[PDB]
């Protein structure tokens, strides 16, 4: 079943996000990642049950958007064609973002075969964006710390 | 191409009705509705270009969320202005459905869909706020 594949990809993304959270060195990033793990539990419940149980709310999407706006303000101009890596934190965040993109693809494939709420796909897209922002923030802060020395 | 045309037409209808309704509200709500019209123009530019032209940003969605939070503390058509805003809200819901259809077909317009959902919520809140203030 496509929903089984979506749930498995959600679990894999949750594992990757937990690894990145372990590697993360900043309070805001770790809080965002923990909230994202809880929201991934919610999103898996929404996808598996078809919306009968807990569902992805617009509030979670708006929280992701607000965090993305704050991190965009902190970062400034974003360069195109960013090479993933730089630091172990940023590399783990990039791996989590790649898994999140795979989850988006799995959700898009599953929605063509069964009913899935649009908030699930919207949250997945915002999750990929916020993981990219987390990686950029980690790289920028690491560069600032290196320039301090 | 047909979903793109339908979404752009519905957004054009929405912005025309908002332009009609902004002449019945006060200066603050009129400016809010004009900014909403500019955002709708950006969304139409993105959708008609199939994502080639950059559309709205997350800052606009944050602005909508802030307006919703500010106005949330405070039969359709209790007043004439409230009726205009309710008509705009129904058209915004239809535009949200069309943009959701476009997103499924082409994968462009996640931020637009979020903005349209928040816009329908904001239009409902603005109609209720107008009713409350006129009654008060």
């Amino acid at each position: 079943s496509p929903v089984v594949e979506v749930q498995g990809t959600i679990d894999e993304l949750n594992s990757f996000i937990g690894y990145a959270l372990v590697l993360s060195r900043w309070d805001d990033i770790r809080n965002d990642l923990f909230r994202i793990q809880n929201d991934l539990f919610v999103l898996g419940e929404d996808v598996s049950t078809g919306g009968k149980g807990r569902t992805v709310t617009m509030d979670m999407i708006i929280y992701l958007i607000k965090r993305s706006v704050e991190m965009k303000a902190e970062i400034g101009k974003i360069e195109l064609f960013v090479v993933p890596g730089g630091s172990v934190e940023s590399a783990s965040l990039h791996m989590a973002r790649a898994v999140s993109r795979r989850l988006e693809r799995r959700i898009k494939a599953a929605s063509e075969l069964t009913e899935i709420n649009a908030n699930v796909l919207l949250y997945a897209n915002m999750l990929s964006n916020i993981l990219f922002m987390h990686a950029l923030i980690s790289n920028k802060r690491k560069e600032e710390l290196d320039k301090k020395l | 191409d047909d979903p793109i045309i339908e979404a752009n037409g519905t957004l054009d209808e929405l912005t025309s009705f908002i332009g009609e309704a902004k002449h019945y509200v006060d200066e603050e709500m009129k400016g809010i509705l004009e900014e909403i019209q500019n955002d709708i123009y950006k969304i139409m530019g993105e959708i008609g270009s199939k994502g080639k032209i950059e559309g709205i940003s997350e800052e606009r969605i944050k602005w909508l969320a802030g307006l919703i939070e500010r106005y949330s503390e405070m039969l359709p058509g209790g007043t004439l202005e409230s009726a205009k805003l309710d008509v705009c809200r129904t058209i915004a819901r239809r535009a949200e459905r069309k943009v959701a259809t476009v997103l499924r077909e082409f994968g462009i317009g996640t931020l637009a869909a979020i903005y349209l959902a928040l816009l329908s919520r904001l239009l409902f809140l603005l109609a209720r706020v107008i009713e409350i203030e006129k009654n008060k």
